[PDB]
């Protein structure tokens, strides 16, 4: 792989990114609008640490820590937005 | 949404030229890593070559020298220049965005384009 960089607003992502995101982290965005802040919250989160984003030869995206060789297809914070939208459906039943 | 379309494949002689086209749709155009792949019949997708925003360039060694690859920011176009063409650039190809959601340590999501076959045939 090689990482990525861009070299020598924009970044704000798309209502359909953050419709995207918030399905890979458990919500349906129709049923729980009330959800969508944790979507539009974690889809932005920096990469903990020394990881960093790359991209295969064959044009797969992932994850690699260069401090310890770990690598991931997911943003190692996803888990945590994850768990979170667990506790927040939870907490508003 | 980002959302790509490739067009200009099709026949082409032995040693011929060809250039093909992507259109790009969405607002995150002139940030987006944009790049080219193909897929062989039966085989991996596989770089082709790509440009990043600042239009640092990378190419798979065995088009090195042959092909080129070029974006029009003003117009979300990407290009990919092809000379000197061999059997062995028969594959369908595919125009690739990576989008970033931060300039340095985010997100990055792939967006893919369905593809437009190139074949390298003296039938041509």
């Amino acid at each position: 792989g090689r990482p990525l960089r861009i070299g020598d607003e924009t970044y704000i992502p798309s209502e359909q990114e953050i419709l995207e995101f918030a399905r890979e982290i458990g919500i349906d965005p129709i049923k729980e609008p009330e959800l969508m802040w944790l979507a539009r919250e974690g889809i932005v989160a920096p990469l903990p640490g020394e990881w960093k984003p790359c991209q295969d030869i064959t044009g797969d995206i992932y994850y690699f820590n260069f401090a310890n060789g770990q690598s991931m297809w997911d943003h190692p914070c996803d888990e945590h937005y994850r768990s979170l939208v667990i506790q927040e459906r939870a907490k508003l039943s | 949404q980002v959302q790509l379309q490739e067009s200009g494949g099709g026949l082409v002689q032995p040693g011929g030229s060809l250039r093909l086209s992507c259109s790009a749709s969405g607002s995150s155009f002139s940030i987006n890593t944009m790049g080219w792949y193909r897929q062989a019949l039966g085989k991996q997708r596989e770089l082709v070559a790509n440009i990043n925003s600042g239009g640092s360039t990378n190419y798979i060694d065995s088009v090195k020298g042959r092909f080129t690859i070029s974006r029009d920011n003003a117009k979300n176009m990407v290009y990919l220049q092809m000379n000197s063409l061999k059997p062995e650039d028969t594959a369908v190809y595919f125009c690739n965005a990576a989008r970033p959601l931060r300039p340095e340590g985010g997100r990055w999501l792939n967006y893919w384009g369905q593809g437009t076959q190139v074949t390298v045939s003296s039938a041509a």
